[PDB]
RNA sequence: AAACUCAGUUGACACAAAAUAGACUACGAAAGUGGCUUUAACAUAUCUGAACACACAAUAGCUAAGACCCAAACUGGGAUUAGAUACCCCACUAUGCUUAGCCCUAAACCUCAACAGUUAAUCAACAAAACUGCUCGCCAGAACACUACGAGCCACAGCUUAAAACUCAAA
């Protein structure tokens, strides 16, 4: 009839979905390096996802890692192992 | 409950399995598997034993049969944990459910409503 | 034969450009205020840009300048408005003069 | 597939006759699980 | 008790300006939390009075955050008026 | 090496010293800033008792010590035997969020004693024991 | 089903270590489980002091035994852990790798939402 | 991010049971709030503890009472800078608010 | 003020409670549920369906046996006040905790019933937009009245069901 009429389709030009950076990766308890990236390196306080950026699964994949490593002994509670303290920031969190 | 090591539902069938080691086996038993498992089986076991279609589980037969099964896991797990409120609701309903689908199949087909409180051991009572 | 909407539509500059998101576009400066350039650039709104700091004097009235658009229109909605503010211009950052 | 490779892996077990030699391999040898991620999330495994 | 010490809430101070130092260690303590919980913990909140609160403050955090998204969306439109007189 | 806020690491090889001493070898100058009235106490990397100044000890009584010139009052007697008693440098590690907090340290410091670093150690419990009930006024 | 046994063992010589692993293993296997492997950590530093069998402790020997058991094993050799007195700290959880990581395409965003308000004017 | 308001008040249509309960309605208003409201203390401190010491003879006390008395003009100093610094603005703000308002309604 | 001569650091140490995550909004029928691990486990291939039965039902409370850090009705002391049987401070008990039974009430409220559907021609006001079909439950001026009587119940100063008389033109 028409080909200049627009054509029913989807979004050839929609944006990639954001990843958070775990999609994908496995969170384990003993990753006590990858939990400590997640942990205020002074209180030893579990961050937010507003700060990690974490989709809510790996959020809470997280948070149910770092409670058991804490309590399984891998783990330290009040403040993040210092052997990690420089390790790659992934933390939207800036104290000074 | 069947033999520890009876194999689960989804490897009874797995050709040359009578064929593998003891510990392979043992692995794929319901020794090393959790309830649910041994509930499957013994779910299938109940529909070979009953039903005329056991591929069938949309009726009301296959229905039963499963709910049968649930009940008498939630009977197991009351028989240790007395104080569970929640699963001693679920055992009560399901005992209201079941004998409404009975009623049902007492209705519709009478000759399997005998074959299945046969196999299954109910005895349909009718209500006060 | 006479070309339709569908046609003019379809190979209007506009609709064969994408996404408006990081595309180089010619504007023209039609109006300037202080150091606030409006610039018009085809779209259905004008951008406000800042005259930048070098080469200041030469951005004046018709001058053809180079944009990178980020968005047609600047609108968005904001808790309990029932319809999209919209503040009437484009988004677009000053990447200097074409010549 | 699965059972051939649980089958496979079911050779590797340890057993009560390759008990004491697989204890003294696993006090020889050191598995770290550890493992940083970059804000472009990218694996960043230690140096050892 | 457990943990070692001097490690957790430790900030060491720069040049010996010890209000420096403390000023980094409140903003630490106040972004993690613990002067708020400190404050609430003096006394018991009550689950109710605890949930409310909560509540408040979600609501508040939403309006804030709103509300700061539209000004700096029509902060732009502070420019000086272009059509001034017509 | 850069400064650094974060202490250094007990074992850890570290080239920063403070009169010779090494961070984990500086006497700990123990704060607590109560609801109304701060006390102070200096002792050794080892526990070893060395001074005690508070609020209450320095002559103030009832609200006046719940107040900041009596915190600076018992950091300045602190800060004084400790000097005598043979301390330069401190990390000072503080628990309680009273009117002294600060004004302790800032006792502390005007009576000579140098501060290293700053270490808050207020009791947070992760819930534990319940609190007093709330007052209504 | 398979169980993962993270088991910090007292700081001790490797022939104690390794003697104590083999109780470890052989407990297991008593009760029924069958031993897929076994990991070592390494010993080192605890996070905090653990204090079992009135004795503290500020070290260890971090182990990993990877086994399947039956379900009705797990309560036993976690009351064996407990009676015995090289281990400072055992926990029995599911493996990890039975568990499956369910794909995530993205962060699909929440749009802000919409009509929870009359549109009448106020 | 701003937090999630897909179900969480109490509506038709949501079965949970609310998350919030805003005492008014999360509706952005066409205006914010208005602005919202010791001095050297430690010379002050200072100065007195000289006098306390020497009987209140300021002709030995002279530094820190000088200390003092260009650390009170200072204060005065700042007051007046800081004043006329204060005078976005609120008033600005909800000037820009009124040219692009909140319109919770329909038209 | 009264109170204690107990207070600071360090080390050992719960049958109590469960920072951060949580700016998540999930699970459960509701009550409820936010430390860790494991086991068991989250009824119904059609919906509605209890004053007509079965099973639950926070806190408080009763009975008996234990625990007791802290909190804490009552009580005692200090203070305030015209008084202060309160608010404020201190001490401490029942009680909060575990076990086995009871008790069966909440502003048990998201005051918005279950199921299916619609967004079209709006809609007293406010609140959380307006409705359609179907089903059960409930309501018919206020107060008397979460009352009396009767009945049932491990309840004995209780709970559930629940009136009438007199009164008023209002509520
Ligand atoms: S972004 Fe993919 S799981 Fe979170
Ligand atoms: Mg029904
Ligand atoms: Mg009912
Ligand atoms: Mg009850
Ligand atoms: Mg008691
Ligand atoms: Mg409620
Ligand atoms: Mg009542
Ligand atoms: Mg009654
Ligand atoms: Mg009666």
């Amino acid at each position: 009839s028409n080909e200049d009429l627009p054509i029913s389709m989807e979004n050839p030009y929609k944006e990639p979905l954001k990843k958070c950076i775990l999609c994908g990766k496995h969170v384990d308890y003993k990753n006590v390096q990858l939990l400590s990236q997640f942990v205020s390196p002074f209180t030893g306080c579990i961050y937010g996802r507003h700060i990690t950026g974490l989709c809510g699964k790996k959020q809470k994949e997280i948070t149910k890692a770092i409670k058991r490593a804490q309590i399984m002994g891998f783990m330290p509670v009040t403040y993040k192992d210092p052997a990690y303290l420089k390790d790659p920031k992934v933390c939207n969190i800036r104290y000074r | 409950d069947p033999p520890p090591s009876t194999l689960l539902k989804d490897y009874q069938n797995v050709p040359g399995i009578e064929k593998v080691d003891d510990v392979v086996k043992r692995l794929l038993s319901l020794e090393m598997a959790n309830k649910k498992e041994m509930l499957k089986i013994k779910q299938e076991q109940f529909m070979k034993k009953i039903v005329a279609n056991p591929e069938d589980t949309r009726s009301l037969e296959a229905r039963i049969i499963a709910l049968s099964v649930k009940i008498r896991s939630y009977e197991e797990h009351l028989e240790k944990h007395r104080k569970d409120k929640a699963h001693k609701r679920y055992l009560l309903m399901s005992i209201d459910q079941r004998k409404k689908m009975l009623k049902n199949l007492r209705n519709t087909n009478y000759d399997v409503f005998e074959k299945i409180c046969w196999g299954l051991g109910i005895e349909y009572t009718f209500p006060p | 034969n006479v070309e339709s909407f569908a046609s003019m539509l379809r190979h209007s500059p506009l609709t064969q450009m994408g996404p408006a998101k990081d595309k180089l576009v010619i504007g023209r400066i039609f109006h300037i205020v202080e150091n606030d350039l409006y610039i018009d650039f085809g779209g259905k709104f004008h951008c406000v840009c800042r005259r930048p700091e070098v080469d200041g004097e030469k951005y004046q009235k018709g001058t053809r300048v180079r944009l990178r658009l980020l968005d047609l229109e600047l609108t968005s909605r904001f808790l309990g408005a029932t319809t999209d503010t919209t503040v009437l211009e484009a988004n677009a950052v000053l990447l200097g003069i074409q010549e | 597939r699965e059972v051939l490779q649980l089958q496979e892996e079911v050779k590797n077990f340890i057993t009560r006759e390759n008990l004491e030699a697989r204890v003294e391999a696993a006090l020889d040898s050191r598995k770290n699980y550890n493992w940083a991620i970059t804000r472009e999330g990218l694996v960043v495994r230690p140096q050892r | 008790a457990k943990h070692l010490k001097f490690i957790a809430r430790t900030v060491m101070v720069q040049e010996g300006n010890v209000e420096s130092a403390y000023r980094t260690l409140n903003r630490i303590l106040t972004m993690d939390g613990l002067i708020e919980d400190i404050k609430h913990r003096r006394y018991y909140e009550k689950p109710c009075r605890r949930r409310q609160r909560e509540s408040y403050e979600r609501c508040r955090r939403i309006y804030n955050m709103e509300m700061a998204r539209k000004i700096n969306f029509l902060m732009r439109k502070n420019r000086a008026d272009p059509w001034q007189g017509c | 090496t850069k400064f650094s806020i974060y202490p250094p690491i007990p074992g850890e090889e570290s080239s920063l010293r403070w009169a010779g001493k090494k961070f984990e070898e500086i006497p700990i100058a123990h704060i607590k800033a109560s609801h109304n009235n701060t006390q102070i106490q200096v002792v050794s990397a080892s526990n070893e008792p060395l001074a005690f100044a508070s609020c209450g000890t320095e002559g103030f009584r009832n609200a006046k010590k719940g107040t900041g010139i009596a915190a600076q009052t018992a950091g300045i007697a602190a800060a004084a035997r400790a000097k005598q008693k043979g301390v330069i440098h401190i990390r000072v590690v503080v628990k309680g969020l009273g009117p002294g907090r600060l004004s302790a340290m800032h006792g502390l410091i005007m009576g000579g004693l140098e501060v290293i670093s700053i270490t808050d150690n207020t009791p947070i419990p992760h819930n534990g024991c319940r609190p007093r009930k709330a007052r209504k006024l | 089903p398979r169980y993962e046994l993270a088991l910090i063992l007292k700081a001790m010589q490797r022939p104690e270590t390794a003697a104590t692993l083999k109780r470890t293993i052989e407990a297991l296997m008593d009760r029924g489980a069958i031993v897929r492997d076994l990991e070592n950590l390494g010993e080192r530093a605890l996070p905090y002091r653990i204090s079992a069998h009135s004795q503290q402790h500020n070290r260890g020997g971090y182990f990993l035994v990877d086994f399947y058991a039956p379900t009705a094993a797990v309560e036993s050799m976690v009351e064996h852990l407990s009676r015995d007195i090289d281990v400072i700290r055992g926990n029995i959880v599911k493996h990890p790798l039975t568990q499956e990581l369910k794909e995530c395409e993205g962060i699909v965003p929440v749009p802000l939402a919409e009509k929870l308000y009359s549109t009448k004017k106020r | 991010a701003t937090p999630s308001l897909r179900g969480r008040l109490a509506r038709f249509g949501n079965p949970r049971k609310p998350v919030l309960k805003p005492n008014k309605p999360l509706i952005l208003a066409n205006r914010v709030g208005e602005r919202r409201r010791a001095t050297c203390i430690t010379e002050m401190s200072v100065m007195m503890a000289c006098w306390k010491q020497n009987e209140f003879r300021d002709d030995a006390c002279r530094k820190e009472i000088q200390g003092f008395l260009d650390c009170a003009a200072r204060a005065q100093e700042a007051r007046k800078m800081r004043s006329i610094q204060e005078t976005l603005l609120p008033n600005k703000l909800n000037k820009l608010l009124q040219r692009f308002p909140n319109k919770p309604y329909l038209s």
